[PDB]
């Protein structure tokens, strides 16, 4: 109920109308990176045999030499880190009409300043499908984010459980 | 169990974001503003405060971390000495 | 300097789904009494549909119904604040557009109208109360019994009871 009507300019607007939910474009993308992530079921009776990463065996290649640390989750971590902060730095230099430097006089006339430099620019289909995908990510997906220790094992009965510990 | 070089390897991440300007344009403490003798008036009450200066080498000097912390921490500190060992010196793998 | 009375909508509207929801819930009673012999709590669940399956649970029922129930009711209130449900027979009533001799403020008492064919929300004024202090009544009586009226052997003539709990 945090979008239940309110907001002004660029606290309230300016944040977000696209700002932060196109910064919640990445969430959607991290939720395609993950539900790409997740689709290791999605398609059952497939064909798999293994791999991919289970339960620590033995990393990438050993390394000649004993490991850095250890476990692969250092390693491939560290790394992550400071590789992606390339995006960002290129996300967090922008303004939204002309680029020049810090220049003369550009506030308001008409035409409006503009519109969070990458508006809409209609297509109002992105949002109804990003809010549409926040609700099932923070949504039912709760329905795996409590005690699943199980996988997929469905019997015949009715369906739900009521409150419980 | 505990990676305990995990973490001092991280916490010299930071401060040689410290082995910083020493070096490269001009003096020691963009020289003594302020510090002794007292700004006036200006040190008076106040100032300088700057959201706009977080740059400069958040993106050079942000590999000091993988530095002594890589081939230095873990990997056996320079292997390759040698330079007047015998007023003793070595310095000897206790790992 | 507001003298006095006031808020309307308010709550005229508060009764109406008190007078029309006692008089449902007494439907839940008028069952068990002719061709008699089922009910109290009887705890239903409810009326309960076929032999492929349920089993005691298949689910929290109840439970549920009401989430649904619940956007509907927003829906009501997404309609008195400001007036929208096209019969519009409670808010006022229908007769579509009128009674809003109370809609822009000032009544102090303001009796109110509507049916087109034909009288009112009227007569269905105070079965509007029979039923609600019916079921005060009605739930006042169980905490001590449950059934009425047989002929003069008997019966009807209250014989032996037990205080209140004490
Ligand atoms: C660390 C690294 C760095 C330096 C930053 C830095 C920043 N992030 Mg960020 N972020 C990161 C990892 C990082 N992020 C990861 C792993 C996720 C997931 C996000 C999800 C994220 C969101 C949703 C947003 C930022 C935003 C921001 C900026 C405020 C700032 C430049 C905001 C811009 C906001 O949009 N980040
Ligand atoms: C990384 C990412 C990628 C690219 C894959 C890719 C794959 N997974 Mg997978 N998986 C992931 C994260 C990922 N998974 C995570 C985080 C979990 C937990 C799983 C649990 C999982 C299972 C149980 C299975 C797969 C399977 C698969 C394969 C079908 C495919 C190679 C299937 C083989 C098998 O069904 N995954
Ligand atoms: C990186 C991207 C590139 C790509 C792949 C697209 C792709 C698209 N643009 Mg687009 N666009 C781009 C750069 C791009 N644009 C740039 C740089 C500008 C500004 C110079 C625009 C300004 C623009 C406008 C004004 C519109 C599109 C629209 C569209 C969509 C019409 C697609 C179609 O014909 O099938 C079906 C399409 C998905 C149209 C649309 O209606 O999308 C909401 C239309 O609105 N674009
Ligand atoms: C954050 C979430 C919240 C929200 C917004 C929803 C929303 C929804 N749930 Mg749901 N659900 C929730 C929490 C929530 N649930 C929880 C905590 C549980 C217990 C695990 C369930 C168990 C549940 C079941 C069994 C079903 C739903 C179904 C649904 C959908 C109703 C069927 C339908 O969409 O009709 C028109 C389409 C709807 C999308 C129905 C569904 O997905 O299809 C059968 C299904 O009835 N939910
Ligand atoms: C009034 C209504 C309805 C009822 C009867 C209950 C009843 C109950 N809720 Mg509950 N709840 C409700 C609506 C209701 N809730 C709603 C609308 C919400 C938010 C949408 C919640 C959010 C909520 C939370 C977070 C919790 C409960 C919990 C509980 C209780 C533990 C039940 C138990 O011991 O099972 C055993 C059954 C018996 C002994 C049968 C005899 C329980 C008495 C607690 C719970 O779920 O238990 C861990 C938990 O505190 N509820
Ligand atoms: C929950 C849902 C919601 C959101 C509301 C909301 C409201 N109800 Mg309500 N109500 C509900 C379920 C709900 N009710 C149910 C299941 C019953 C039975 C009632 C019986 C009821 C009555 C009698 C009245 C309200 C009234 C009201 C309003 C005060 C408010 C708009 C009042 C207006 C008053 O008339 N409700
Ligand atoms: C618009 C509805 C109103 C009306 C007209 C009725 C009508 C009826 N209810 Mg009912 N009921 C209502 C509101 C209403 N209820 C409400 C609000 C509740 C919740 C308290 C109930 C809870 C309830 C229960 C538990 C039961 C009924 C039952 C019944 C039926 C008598 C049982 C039967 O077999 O039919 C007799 C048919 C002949 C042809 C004779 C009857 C059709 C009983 C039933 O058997 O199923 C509906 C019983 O199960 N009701
Ligand atoms: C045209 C449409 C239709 C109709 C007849 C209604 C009617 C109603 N809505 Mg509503 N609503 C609708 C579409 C509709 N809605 C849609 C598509 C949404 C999606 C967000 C909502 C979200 C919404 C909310 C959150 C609420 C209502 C509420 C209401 C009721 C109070 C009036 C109001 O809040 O206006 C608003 C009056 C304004 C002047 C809007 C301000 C406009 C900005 C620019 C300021 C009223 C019965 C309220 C209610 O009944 O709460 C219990 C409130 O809860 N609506
Ligand atoms: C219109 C309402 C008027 C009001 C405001 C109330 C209010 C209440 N009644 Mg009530 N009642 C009424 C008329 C009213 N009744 C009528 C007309 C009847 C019969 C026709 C009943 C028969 C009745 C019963 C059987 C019970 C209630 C109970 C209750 C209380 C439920 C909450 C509680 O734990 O009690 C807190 C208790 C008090 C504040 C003590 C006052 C004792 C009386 C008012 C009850 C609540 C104070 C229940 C209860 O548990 O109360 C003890 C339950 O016992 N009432
Ligand atoms: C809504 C806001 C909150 C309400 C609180 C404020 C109440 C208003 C106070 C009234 C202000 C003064 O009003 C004042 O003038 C009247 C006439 O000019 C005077 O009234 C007097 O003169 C009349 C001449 O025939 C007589 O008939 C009256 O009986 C007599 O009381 C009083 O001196 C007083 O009533």
């Amino acid at each position: 109920s945090a979008p239940g009507d309110f907001g002004f300019d660029p606290l309230g607007l300016g944040e977000v109308p696209a700002n932060l939910e196109r910064y919640k474009e990445s969430e959607l993308i991290h939720c395609r990176w993950a539900m790409l992530a997740v689709p290791g079921i999605l398609v059952p009776e497939a064909l798999g045999y293994g791999q991919e990463w289970a339960a620590l065996p033995g990393g990438q290649a050993t390394y000649l030499g004993n490991p850095v640390p250890w476990g692969t989750l250092p390693t491939i971590l560290a790394i992550e880190f400071l590789a992606i902060a390339f995006v960002e730095h290129q996300r967090s230099m922008e303004k939204d009409p002309e680029k020049k430097k810090y220049p003369g006089g550009a506030f308001d006339p008409l035409g409006y300043s503009k519109d969070p430099k990458k508006l809409e620019e209609l297509k109002v289909k992105e949002i109804k499908n990003g809010r549409l995908a926040l609700l099932a990510f923070v949504g039912f997906c709760v329905q795996q984010s409590a005690y699943p220790g199980t996988g997929p094992l469905e019997n015949l009965a009715t369906h739900l459980a009521d409150p419980w510990h | 169990p505990s990676l305990v070089i995990s973490l001092s390897t991280g916490l010299s991440l930071f401060l040689g974001r410290f082995v910083f300007f020493n070096f490269q344009r001009e003096n020691m403490a963009k020289q003594v503003p302020e510090q002794n003798g007292m700004s006036h008036f200006e040190a008076g009450d106040t100032r300088a405060k700057e959201y706009v200066s977080l740059l400069k080498s958040n993106d050079p000097v942000g590999f000091n971390i993988v530095d002594v912390l890589a081939w230095g921490s873990i990997g056996h500190i320079v292997a390759y000495y040698i330079l007047a060992t015998a007023s003793n010196g070595y310095d000897p793998s206790f790992f | 300097l507001a003298e006095d009375p006031e808020n309307l909508r308010w709550f005229v509207q508060a009764e109406l789904v008190n007078g029309r929801w006692a008089m449902l819930g007494v439907a839940g009673m008028l069952l068990p009494e002719v061709f008699t012999s089922i009910g109290i709590i009887n705890v239903p669940k409810w009326y309960a549909a076929g032999k492929e399956e349920y089993f005691a649970s298949s689910s929290t029922l109840f439970v549920i119904e009401f989430i649904l129930s619940h956007y509907v009711e927003i829906r009501r209130w997404q309609d008195i604040k400001n007036p929208g449900s096209v019969n519009q027979d409670p808010i006022f009533k229908q007769y579509s557009l009128p009674a809003g001799e109370v809609g822009y403020p000032g009544g102090i008492f303001n009796p109110l109208n509507f049916a087109p064919t034909l009288e009112a929300k009227e007569k269905e004024i105070a079965n509007g109360r029979l039923m609600l202090a019916f079921l005060g009544f009605i739930i006042q009586h169980n905490v001590t019994g449950k059934g009425p009226f047989d002929n003069l052997l008997q019966h009807i003539s209250d014989p032996w009871h037990n205080t209140i709990v004490q």
